[PDB]
Order: structure tokens, then C-alpha cells, then sequence
């Protein structure tokens, strides 16, 4: 309650700041003998790749789930900017020096430096390698070895560098173009910014979301929030008439008596010590949030209702609920400006729907009286874009704000219709509460000024363009504190404190930014949930974090409902072209990372006729096809799932050729003799007992008589005859020369978060304030 | 083509009922139709004529609305008014013009100019209203 | 085997459903106090956003009642029964914006279970009814003029 | 959770004399489960409620 969505509003510190140390790589170079065809191991050894981590699954599924949380590794881990001062390290060898960049760098070459490998040009290059600065472009060159794929990441992560510039001007810039040119404030800063700054740009788009068509339920909660917002702001006010003395006149002005009551119930309306400050308050951040208010009133409390024309003639009235302008009106109409106008005949009678106010337009005639009723009635906001930046401000009325000659006019019209009659006293207690409006109305001219002003300047500090609609939650606003207010004031002028302002700036920033980016966190992984057939992760998954992500919401306390709608419109939206350019290089590569890396393979072919096997270096020649031309296929995923249709099952039964694909465990053996004995052949049986298979761990023959035991066979003189090879592909070989890369970077940056703070904002004196008419803000005495 | 009888009327029953007196109340159902259209129009450009003695003028569109807030008009009100006006009248004429010359056989019919094969286009619809003419 | 179907486009072509919904979408508005039209369009949205599950209801019985069925050789015409069988909306109502991405259907044990029991049933219900048929006729041309 | 946002949505108490004889919904774990059974052999049995 009330302070417990402020403390979790205030403590909302989105503003971390992303970086990294180790460079981000996967495939760390490997040994291994080498097999030139014969099979025999010719010493020396050769350097291929293959992955840290063979995490990889068993099923095409888990497979592509387990890449997806790569994504969201890559995401969290996503290097917001970069520097290398702080990546140095040393080269063993070189002209000099060398500081080249990242441990694992510096290791492969006092390893290769010394097994001897390709000779010369390996030494030479490694040598020669080195660092230089272009101090000028304050530039950075500073080498690196790591593989087509892998400069392929780090590099885009150079190009990209979410990291503007940061000048005096831009500070000066990013204090709302409004601001800056209301006169009554000043600026002043302390510090001027080196060429060396940058500044990270909290990003603020619009309502990507539409959040208040059908999700009413949540606007509620949203308006609530920066309503509470609000007040915590909305300056408490400054001395006005002490309580005591002003109520006591106030029995006086009109003459009350021994149970002989009238005008008797138009007080337990002091109280605004408090009243004044919360109806205040409450009014402004009701505007802000854009929030609807019901209202309690008497019927015998006349007053309080007077005072009601001070706020209808404000509020464009589609800011009140509507059950309640209703009330209130009529209210009026029926007891206040019949009764002592001679107009009563008809009480007024009614029937709800249409505009009880309004048809009073229509009905009688008077002048001033009729001005009052057009100038409330279709009286409305002023839909209004642009404030320096997409604000999508509401704005009242030009007319209103303090070229108040409404209120002069509200009460021209209320000295005038206090001529007639008809139930004889009743307009005695009634026009005398009137009066005490007039004489007010010096000052009355000023509540208007105040709220003119607050409203108008607050205002700015909002990126989250409010709009327009109902309410839910609807807060509670008496006419008791209104008419507290309104009678109680004067000579007083009071301003939203400098730090008090920021303060408010800052935290829409910080939450705007946290729902654009949470929503292109969010965005991102559906979409690559897609293109992934993940018909399997169920997403009721990412909605819920994402919400969370976004405090104030009781997440569980929310149906799955509203969730989904929540997904059918996320799906059409775009990634941010960080998020997405990251996507499309995993993909793009995927293949190659499953197919490499041991642990797995891809598939088995079965063709029932003896054959040849590849010579390939790595391996001594095996049971691998990297194109498996020709044959039929059968999606062991899309099996599973398919609940095998003893298709399968017939043609292992009737020993067809064919061939399989998908997620795999291989199986190494050696003693040639398995060969020949044709082993291969059995494993397939199983799966006849079994309409599912994951039991099954195909046959490969790793075979080079050199480790082979039984190199009895390499003797005669052969060739191998599998029936059965493997689709895997095979990792690459290491050209160093080739395959290292250059790096450029910057040289000493300087980061900074929050920014503002670096101004010492004053503010004139109280007694001579301006709003947009240049006039001085409170003048009557 | 329904279109542009609306423009007309739309101005006819507004360069009449829309001077230095009138209630409000008159012309409330007028005013918001009028409105609507500024609206739907702000941002489009046009190209009218580029024939014979025909002068090719182009429009843009950027203009206020009204001020349902006044009891009954002032002066002032009219002639901020009129000064909007004066920019369509010159320009339905230039409009009517153009597409009053064009003919083709095969679609003899349908429109032809540049400037009101866009009009018949959907997003403008919004617009039609007493057809008594 | 005369069991009573239902259209295919209830089946699942479903959008009957995103019909009873578009139509659901055009009303709001005037006539009587307001606590009335804010009360009552708030709970049909309900229904709506819902709407994207509500289809899936129709997918689930669609299903189900047209699998079930399959397995029942006892005929069945529509019959005015006399007895009732009482359905509170207060369930109804639950099931409806309360269902998510679940998915049931019958066990295949369960399913055979049902063909068996209605099969027993069956024969017997015949089979005594020769038993019967056979015992009368005889009782005729017997002259046995008593039971 | 639902019944909770429905509050939420529903406005519950606003003038009406006749409240909480819309939320005996309850049971609704249950309600549902009976609905739906309940609905289907209604069908299939060839009953009538």
C-alpha cells in the first residue's frame, strides 16, 4: 500500500553497463596424428579444429532448443561496448614487446613455436607481429588469431558499439526543449567535457503495444503508478489564511443561529491543512497519469458544490468518470440554479444516456449564464504531438491556462443570476455562500495560475506518451478538500523544486527504456522461436519474464488470457537491428558448428552393397559420405513424433537401401576383424522390437593398421568394404598464416551513466513566476 | 468520384452557414464533418493539370481546426475560417478543371487525372454527406 | 450406424467461434444507467482475448465426441427424454475463459474398454431377446395358454 | 489468479443489490472437469437437460 509501488518505481536501475574481457570463441585448435593414405602416422602431427564444449544432444529437437539458449547467453552477455587497453597481454616472441590480444592467443604460438610444424614462414610471421597506435584518430591496432567464424562475431561487435559522443551541447540537449526556454528556471554547470566522452542512448520509442486497447486491466495499473508518481512530486503548497481564522469569518459572513440551520453543513470542509495539499496533489499527477477520479459529496453541502464549478470549468470533465459528472450536474442544475431563478416548475426530471449538463445549454436563456455552459460543455483537451521529441502531450485549452478569463466570467455569471426567486430564504443561505466565492475570486483567479503552470511544466518530463481513457481503479476526490482549496488561498505562489523535476525526468527514462529493450529482448527470441519448428516450447514461457522484468506486476495474479493477445502482437513487430544481425550469423553458421565437433555426426546410410571409404588425413580411411547422393531419406524428428509408420520397419525387415538424418551417436572401433565380420549390420535390428529409437548407436571404423592392432590386413594389400558409411562432415584443417585477423578498437574512453546531476539549477523568486503569457503568476494581494 | 461531391456541398452549406452571428448549435453537426476531412487530407500532395494551357500546380496540406469553444461566433472566428476556405475553392476548381477535359474509350467512364485516380482511393471515403444535389 | 454428427465447420474449421466473437465485437453501446454498458461489454471482452483459446474448446470436443462415438453399436436416435440433467452456466462459464495450450484425449485402453462394454451389452441385449423370442412362439403352438 | 484480474475487469461491487451470486463460479478446478464430461455424454448418451 501507497509507498509500495514508489519504493519499487525509485529502485529501478536499468542503466548497467555492458562490457566484456574474453574475446568469443568456440573452437580452440587441437593436435592429432596424421594418416597419409596407407595409413600410417608420418609423425610431425597437423592442427585442426574442433569446439569447446560438445554439449550437442541426441534428437534434431534438443538440438536446435539447446543453440536457442545461446541466443539468450549471447544476449546477456552482449558486449554493450568495448575496449582493448584492457585486453594487453605480451608475445613471448616478436620485433619487440608484441601486446596482442587474449590469453589463448598467446599460448598457440609459444605451442606451435615450438612443435615443429611447417617451418620458417609459421616462425617468421609469428615473429613480425606485433601492436602499433595512431595516437591521432585515437585508433588502436592490436593483432589476433581466431577463425573465420569467430572474427565473424567480434568484429560486428566493433561495428556497433551502442556509444555516442558526449559534448557540453549534447547534455544541454537532452533537458526537454522546453525547459531550457522557460525563463523562469536556470541552468549552470560546473565541468566542461573532454573530446575523450560518450554517453550510451537510453532508447524511448512509443507504445510498440497499443497497451490500452482491450488490456484496459493494465492501464489501470499503469495510471495508478505514475499517478503515485506524480504526487511524489506535485510541490506541497505554502502558507495560506491559518485554518481558525478564515472558518470563523466565514460563520460570520452568514448569520447562523439555535437549530435554525441552513448553510450549517459547508464545514466539515476546514480541514486543509490537508485538504488543500491532497486535492492539489491529486488533481495534478490525475492529469499526468491521466487518471479518473469518482466523487463524494452531500446534497446538502451547497458550498462544496459551488466550488464545483471552479473544477468543472478546469477539467475538460472527460476526466471524471462518467456516472459522476452525471451526479454532480444535475445536482446542480436541480438544486442550485432553479430554486432562487424562478425556473423550478420542473425540478428537472431525468432519465441518464445523453448530457444532463449539456440540455441545460438548450434550455434557458441568459447570457453570461449561457457562455459558462458552451465553454464547460464541449469543453475537451487539445490532442497535441510534437513537445521537442514525440511527447504526445495532453494539453488544456490555451484558454484556461491563466488567461483565466473563464474564471472572471464564472463569476460575472454567478453575480448576475443571484437577482430572483421562489421558496423565499433558501436563497439566503445559498447566494451567501456564492459571495464568499466573489470576494475569493481575487485569488480564486490564482488556484487556476498555480495548477495552469505545475500541470504545464511537469508535464514535459513525461516520455510516456499518456492518452485518454477510462479508468478502472478510479481514485476518490471529495468536494469537501475541493472546496477547502478553492476558498482558502491567495498572495501565496509556489514551483516544482529543480532536483524534484529530474528526479521525475529520469525514472520515465529509465522504465521507457526498460520496456522498449525487454521488448526487443522479447521480440528477438520469438522470432527465432519460429524459424526453429519449436512446436514444442509452449510460450505462455516468454511473456511471463518479460512482464516481470517490468516490476509493479504481480505476474502470477494474472491469467494466461491477456498473455497471449500479448504474443499475437509482439509477433508483428521488428527486432532491433542489434538483436537480429547477431541471429542471422548463428544460423547462417549453424551447419558447420553440429556437423564439426565430435560427440555427434547426422545420419547413417544402409546401402546392402560392399564399398569404398574416404582416405581423408584426419582419420585413417572410414565409413563417411559429406553428400549421401542419392538413396531415400527419413526425418527421424519428424518419426518420433509420427509414431513411425512401420515404414521404417518394413523396409529394415525387407533390407532396401536407404538412409536416415538428424541428431546422432556415432561409435568408434578399431581390431579391423569387426569389419569383416560385417558388425555393422546388426544394431539396425533393435529398432524392429522397438518403434522408437534413440538405442541406436551407429558403427564407424576409425582405421590406420599404424594404431590398429590388427594391421594384419593392411599387409596383403586392400581396400576397405563397408556396407554403411556416415554423414558427417569433417573439421577443417589449420592455415595459420590465414587464419588469424586484425583488430582496431579505440584508446582510453570514459563511460558515464545517469549524466543531468552536473547542474546547479536555481530558481527566481516565488512573488514574480511567468506562464505561456508572460504575466506575473499570483499579482492580487 | 462521390468524393468530390462532398468537398462541394461540404463548402457551399459552410461559406453560407458559417458567419459573423450564428449559434453554435446550427451548425455542430456541420463543424465535426468538416474537421473529419482536414484530417484525412494533412500530408497528401497533388498534381493538377499538365495540359495544353494548363497550369501545373502542386498542394500541400497543414492546416488547424476549429474552435468548438466559442457560443456564438465572432468575427475574428469567420475570417480565420475563410482564409482555409479561400485554399479550397481555388483548388476544386483547379481539380474539377483537370479532370474535365480527360477521355479514354475502352474505361470512358472511370476517372482518369492524377488527381482523382487518388481521390476514389479508400482511405478517403470518410468524407461523403448530403447528396441532394 | 446412426450416430447423430455436426458440422464439419464446427468440427474444427471452429470459426463459428471467430464469428460468435466479431460478432461480440460491435456491441457497446447506449440505453440505460452506465454501471451497466462498462459492466457488462468488460466481461464479453473477456471472451474475446479468450477467443484466441476459446477456439481450441471446439477443436477439443470436436475431437473428442467424434473419436468416442466411433466405438458404439448401439444405434442411437435423438429422443426427448424425460429426465433432465442439470448444468450450472457457473462451470460453463468456467471451463470456457479458463483453458489453456492443455490438450487430453482417450487412453487407448480406455477407448477398446468402451467398444467391449456397449459390445457385451449388445449381445446380450439380442441374444436374450431370441432367448425370449424363441420361448413365446413355442408357448403358442403348444397350447400352454397361462404365462 | 483469473478470478483475481476479474475483479479487476469486472467491478464487482458498484451500486447492484445482488451481489456475489455471479461468483458462487468457484469450484471452477472442478466445474469445468463436470461441464465438460458432463456435456459430451449428454451428447453421446442421447440425453436431453
Amino acid at each position: 500500500p501507497k509507498e509500495s509501488i514508489l519504493k519499487k518505481l525509485e529502485d529501478i536501475k536499468p542503466e548497467q553497463a555492458k562490457k566484456q574481457t574474453k574475446l568469443f570463441r568456440i573452437f580452440e585448435p587441437r593436435q592429432l596424428p596424421i594418416y597419409r593414405a596407407n595409413g600410417e602416422k608420418e609423425l610431425r602431427n597437423r592442427w585442426y579444429w574442433k569446439l569447446k564444449k560438445d554439449t550437442l544432444p541426441d534428437g534434431d529437437y534438443d538440438v536446435r532448443e539447446y543453440f536457442l539458449n545461446l541466443y539468450d547467453q549471447v544476449l546477456t552477455e552482449m558486449p554493450d561496448y568495448l575496449l582493448l587497453k584492457d585486453m594487453a597481454v605480451e608475445n613471448k616472441n616478436s620485433r619487440d614487446a608484441g601486446k596482442v590480444v587474449d590469453s589463448e592467443t598467446a599460448s598457440i604460438c609459444d605451442a606451435i613455436f615450438q612443435d615443429e610444424e611447417t617451418e620458417g614462414a609459421v616462425r617468421r610471421f609469428i615473429a613480425e607481429m606485433r601492436q602499433r597506435v595512431q595516437a591521432d584518430r585515437n585508433v588502436v591496432n592490436y593483432p589476433s588469431i581466431l577463425h573465420p567464424i569467430d572474427y565473424a562475431f567480434n568484429e560486428y561487435f566493433l561495428q556497433h558499439q551502442l556509444v555516442e559522443p558526449l559534448n557540453n551541447d549534447i547534455i544541454f540537449n537532452y533537458i526537454p526543449e522546453r525547459i531550457r526556454n522557460d525563463v523562469n528556471y536556470i541552468l549552470n554547470m560546473d565541468r566542461n567535457l573532454p573530446s575523450t566522452a560518450r554517453y550510451i542512448r537510453p532508447n524511448l520509442l512509443q507504445d510498440r503495444l497499443n497497451l490500452h486497447d482491450n488490456f484496459e486491466s493494465l492501464w489501470d495499473t499503469i495510471t495508478t503508478s505514475n499517478y503515485i508518481l506524480a504526487r511524489s512530486v506535485v510541490p506541497d503548497l505554502k502558507e495560506l489564511v491559518s485554518t481558525e481564522a478564515q472558518i470563523q469569518k466565514m460563520s460570520q459572513d452568514l448569520q447562523l443561529e439555535a437549530l435554525t440551520i441552513q448553510s450549517e453543513t459547508q464545514f466539515l470542509t476546514g480541514i486543509n491543512s490537508q485538504a488543500a495539499n491532497d486535492c492539489f496533489k491529486t488533481l495534478i499527477a490525475a492529469m499526468l497519469s491521466q487518471r479518473t477520479m469518482s466523487l463524494d459529496f452531500v446534497t446538502t453541502n451547497y458550498m462544496s458544490l459551488i466550488s464545483g464549478m471552479w473544477l468543472l470549468t478546469v477539467v475538460p470533465n472527460d476526466m471524471f468518470i462518467r456516472e459522476s459528472l452525471v451526479a454532480c450536474q444535475l445536482a446542480i442544475v436541480n438544486t442550485i440554479i432553479y430554486p432562487a431563478f424562478g425556473m423550478q416548475r420542473m425540478h428537472y426530471r431525468n432519465g441518464d444516456p445523453q448530457t444532463p449538463f449539456q440540455i441545460a445549454e438548450q434550455q434557458i436563456q441568459n447570457f453570461q449564464v449561457a457562455n459558462w455552459l458552451h465553454f464547460v460543455n464541449n469543453n475537451q483537451f487539445r490532442q497535441v504531438v510534437i513537445d521537442g521529441v514525440l511527447n504526445q502531450v495532453l494539453n488544456d485549452n490555451i484558454r484556461n491556462g491563466h488567461v483565466i478569463n473563464q474564471l472572471m466570467e464564472a463569476l460575472m455569471q454567478l453575480s448576475r443570476q443571484q437577482f430572483p426567486t421562489m421558496p423565499v430564504d433558501y436563497k439566503r443561505s445559498i447566494q451567501r455562500g456564492i459571495l464568499l466565492l466573489s470576494n475569493r475570486l481575487g485569488q480564486l483567479v490564482d488556484l487556476t495560475r498555480l495548477l495552469a503552470y505545475n500541470y504545464e511544466t511537469l508535464m514535459a518530463c513525461v516520455t510516456m506518451n499518456m492518452q485518454h481513457v477510462q479508468t478502472l481503479t478510479t481514485e476518490k476526490l471529495q468536494l469537501t478538500s475541493v472546496t477547502s482549496l478553492c476558498m482558502l488561498i491567495g498572495n501565496a505562489t509556489v514551483i516544482p523544486s529543480p532536483q524534484t523535476l529530474f528526479h521525475y525526468y529520469n525514472v520515465n527514462v529509465n522504465f521507457h527504456s526498460n520496456y522498449n529493450e525487454r521488448i526487443n529482448d522479447a521480440v528477438a527470441i520469438i522470432t527465432a522461436a519460429n524459424r526453429l519448428n519449436l512446436y514444442q516450447k509452449k510460450m505462455k514461457a516468454i511473456v511471463e519474464d518479460f512482464l516481470k522484468r517490468l516490476h509493479i506486476f504481480d505476474v502470477a495474479r494474472v491469467p494466461d488470457d491477456q498473455m497471449y493477445r500479448l504474443r499475437d502482437r509482439l509477433r508483428l513487430l521488428p527486432v532491433e537491428v542489434r538483436r537480429l544481425d547477431i541471429f542471422n550469423l548463428i544460423l547462417m553458421n549453424m551447419d558447420q558448428i553440429e556437423r564439426a565437433s565430435d560427440k555427434i555426426a547426422q545420419g547413417v546410410i544402409i546401402a546392402y552393397r560392399d564399398m569404398q571409404l574416404e582416405r581423408d588425413e584426419m582419420y585413417g580411411y572410414v565409413n563417411i559420405a559429406r553428400n549421401l547422393d542419392g538413396f531415400q531419406q527419413i526425418n527421424l524428428e519428424e518419426l518420433m513424433r509420427t509414431g513411425d509408420y512401420a515404414q521404417i520397419t518394413n523396409m529394415l525387415l525387407n533390407n532396401q537401401p536407404v538412409a536416415l538424418v538428424g541428431a546422432l551417436p556415432f561409435v568408434t572401433d578399431s581390431s579391423v576383424i569387426s569389419l569383416i565380420a560385417k558388425l555393422d549390420a546388426t544394431v539396425f535390428a533393435q529398432i524392429v522390437k522397438l518403434r522408437k529409437v534413440d538405442t541406436l548407436k551407429p558403427i564407424l571404423y576409425k582405421i590406420n593398421s599404424d594404431s590398429n592392432d590388427f594391421y594384419l590386413v593392411a599387409n596383403y594389400d586392400w581396400v576397405p568394404t563397408s556396407t554403411t558409411k556416415v554423414y558427417k562432415q569433417v573439421p577443417q584443417q589449420f592455415d595459420f598464416r590465414n587464419s588469424m585477423h586484425m583488430l582496431t578498437s579505440n584508446l582510453t574512453f570514459t563511460v558515464y551513466s545517469d549524466l543531468l546531476a552536473f547542474v546547479s539549477a536555481d530558481t527566481v523568486e516565488p512573488i514574480n513566476a511567468v506562464a505561456f503569457d508572460n504575466m506575473r503568476i499570483m499579482n492580487e494581494l | 468520384m462521390d468524393v468530390l461531391y462532398s468537398l462541394s456541398k461540404t463548402l457551399k452549406d459552410a461559406r453560407d452557414k458559417i458567419v459573423e452571428g450564428t449559434l453554435y448549435s446550427n451548425v455542430s453537426d456541420l463543424i465535426q464533418q468538416f474537421n473529419q476531412m482536414i484530417i484525412t487530407m494533412n500530408g497528401n500532395e497533388f498534381q493538377t493539370g499538365g495540359i495544353g494551357n494548363l497550369p501545373i500546380r502542386n498542394w500541400n496540406f497543414d492546416f488547424g481546426l476549429l474552435g468548438t469553444t466559442l457560443l456564438n461566433l465572432d468575427a475574428n472566428y469567420v475570417e480565420t475560417a475563410r482564409n482555409t476556405i479561400d485554399y479550397f475553392v481555388d483548388f476544386v476548381d483547379n481539380v474539377c478543371m483537370d479532370e474535365m477535359v480527360r477521355e479514354s474509350q475502352r474505361n470512358g467512364i472511370a476517372p482518369q487525372s492524377d488527381s482523382l485516380r487518388k481521390l476514389s482511393g479508400l482511405k478517403f471515403k470518410r468524407i461523403n454527406f448530403d447528396n441532394s444535389s
